């Protein structure tokens, strides 16, 4: 139980961002339907051949038989099986390819984070039905207990991040850049762990979007003393995330632009899988985060930091 | 066939004719003429003297007026009136940029010329409003 | 009864007979009331819905100007209104 | 120069579910019990 | 009358209003003038 940091996690289950427009249900802010998706990310899944890309890029002549018409993600998925292997790499342009999926693409590059998540679910779910369907001899407690995670690439035209609006913010987004250095690696906390000073009375509490609501009170019925608890900071689990500084090097260069650096957050696995001085190609959502003023004060400034919050590295 | 008048003062000053170096707090609250050469000039900048804003709930227009020891010659008891966000009823004021006034405000660093001051030691200077 | 008024009946509803003797003159209790900064002329307005304290002022002025906690003005313009500085 | 920056709301979703010793609840029940009661046959509370 | 001091005010205005303590009126017009009233 670690999960994904690398997009913030929604819950399928929960009804809370769900509404009906008129039946059809919809996540607030989206348009996204958590069933319909689900639906067709899994007949594209079952029903995606090379040749449709072949197709999509016309590219006709190029067509073989023993790769283009073999069902390619389930070739991947029982490869990915196979070796371990808890991630799936899909380009975003197969989803172009097939013909109930134009739609999906389109949601995965606006909303990737409800629509990311769907996609783990349906990969965890089609994860199950593969060895369910065929009758394999593997386990099924592995494969549930296993988190599966997709990262999305060749989401797009990689467009210059300073040609980027603030209407772009929380969208895929692709840049071809250089890596100048890289921050060491970071804790974030994402379990706290307190425990009670009179009597020893530990509790853990996860963290709910970067916010972690100390006990006021001790939890236990004997004891209910005010400002008991207290935060062990070597007991509560962490999460890596590390900060690397990439120079960008886009296709087109409007007149006068001098060369700029961002900084680009990765976590989880892909923490110091970029070098420095290697030419890389990042596909992230595009985030945007007020910094605070002064450390002693919460006071925050208006204008905005941007920042790219990596999903996969080519 | 609005604006209060103002006055300027020429001619001999007698002991009142300094210098920066001179100048002393024996001077102090008195007409001084003083020659020096400007060292730091300030950014222009606006000075609100009156406010004027709307409320559209009314439909009226109010206003303040706001004033500092440095526009008075006699000094008169600090009151600070705050920027009024809202009437006395309690209804959401618009301010009126443009119908509001602002007077333009300057201050220069007047230092002692090099032709008269020593020509070792540190120079002395003043600051000037306009 | 008037008599078997105990403690276990504080802060509950009741329902007493009984005789009157006095009626008092009618005092004048504040519902809204519209308040001003002595030198800072910040105006505040203060509405109460609770009358039924006797010898205690459960709601009153406040002990010190309200604008500096509210930072309603981008301007902004140490400055201290001092102790009650609001009048009615 | 600028004015007060105002804080306002909107209902979008749901909420959590409701509690009988909130205070928003225990106003609707009181608003159903003054328009919904009938003595006899009228509406007494409302019509007062 | 001692300007001799350095980092410290050894004489500085009134904490309170001194009107009160000196009665120098026969009227005497609770009023509190607030902490340091006096201004130069
Ligand atoms: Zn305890
Ligand atoms: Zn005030």
């Amino acid at each position: 139980h670690m999960r994904r940091n690398d997009i913030h996690t929604s819950d399928l289950s929960s009804p809370r961002r769900i509404v009906d427009f008129d039946p059809l249900r919809i996540i607030w802010g989206t348009n996204v339907s958590i069933q319909e998706c689900t639906t067709n990310f899994r007949n594209f899944l079952m029903s995606f051949k090379y040749k449709f890309r072949k197709i999509l890029d016309e590219r006709e002549e190029f067509i073989n038989n023993t790769t283009d018409e073999e069902l390619y993600y389930i070739k991947q998925l029982n490869e990915m099986r196979e070796l371990g292997t808890s991630n799936l790499n899909l380009d975003a342009r197969n989803l172009l390819a097939y013909k109930q999926t134009e739609d999906l693409y389109h949601q995965l590059l606006n909303y990737p984070q409800e629509v990311i998540s769907i996609m783990d679910q349906t990969i965890k779910d089609c994860m199950v039905s593969l060895i369910v369907d065929n009758n394999l001899d593997y386990d099924l407690d592995e494969i549930e207990t296993k988190f599966y995670k997709v990262r999305p690439y060749n989401v797009g035209s990689c467009k210059g991040m300073r040609e980027l609006n603030p209407n772009d913010i929380d969208k895929l987004i692709n840049l071809k850049g250089l890596v100048l250095r890289s921050t060491p690696v970071i804790p974030d906390m994402k379990v706290a762990f307190f425990k009670c000073n009179v009597c020893d009375h530990t509790m853990a509490v996860e963290i709910d979007r970067g916010v972690i609501q100390e006990p006021a009170r001790c939890e236990r019925i004997d004891c209910n003393e005010p400002n008991s608890m207290s935060l062990i900071h070597n007991r509560c689990s962490f999460a890596d995330k590390q900060v690397i500084k990439l120079q960008e090097t886009p296709d087109f260069v409007p007149d006068g632009q001098t060369p700029h650096s961002i900084s680009l957050c990765v976590y989880d696995e892909l923490v110091d899988s970029c070098r420095a001085g290697d030419r890389i190609e990042v596909t992230g959502t595009f985030r945007s985060i007020p910094i605070r003023a002064n450390s002693r004060q919460r006071v925050l400034k208006s204008l905005y930091k941007t920042y790219v919050d990596v999903v996969h590295v080519k | 066939p609005r604006h209060p008048w103002k006055l300027s003062f020429k001619g001999s000053f007698g002991a009142h004719a300094l210098s920066p170096r001179t100048l002393t707090a024996q001077h102090l609250n008195k007409l001084v003429s003083v020659e020096g050469i400007v060292t730091k000039t300030s950014l222009v900048r606006p000075k609100l003297i009156r406010s004027v804003h709307y409320a559209a709930k009314t439909g009226r227009f109010h206003y303040r007026d706001y004033t500092d020891a440095t526009t008075t010659l006699t000094t008169r008891i600090p009151t600070p009136a705050i920027y009024p966000t809202e009437d006395t009823e309690g209804n959401k004021l618009t301010t009126e940029y443009g119908y509001s006034t602002f007077i333009d405000h300057q201050r220069i660093t007047v230092q002692e010329m090099p032709e008269m001051a020593p020509a070792g030691q540190l120079p002395r200077s003043i600051d000037v409003i306009l | 009864p008037l008599r078997d008024l105990d403690s276990e009946h504080v802060s509950k509803i009741v329902r007493l007979s009984g005789i009157i003797i006095s009626t008092s003159v009618l005092s004048s209790r504040a519902t809204y009331l519209s308040i001003m900064c002595r030198n800072c002329r910040h105006t505040t307005s203060i509405t109460i819905n609770n009358f039924n304290s006797i010898t205690g002022n459960t709601v009153s002025l406040p002990r010190s100007c309200l604008s500096t906690i509210e930072s309603e003005s981008s301007m902004a313009n140490k400055k201290n209104c001092g102790p009650d500085p609001y009048i009615i | 120069s600028f004015d007060r920056p105002e804080i306002y709301s909107a209902p979008v979703l749901q909420g959590e579910s409701p509690n009988d010793d909130d205070n928003t609840e225990i106003i609707k029940s009181f608003k159903n019990f003054i328009l919904e009661f009938r003595l006899d046959s009228q509406f007494i509370y409302r019509d007062q």
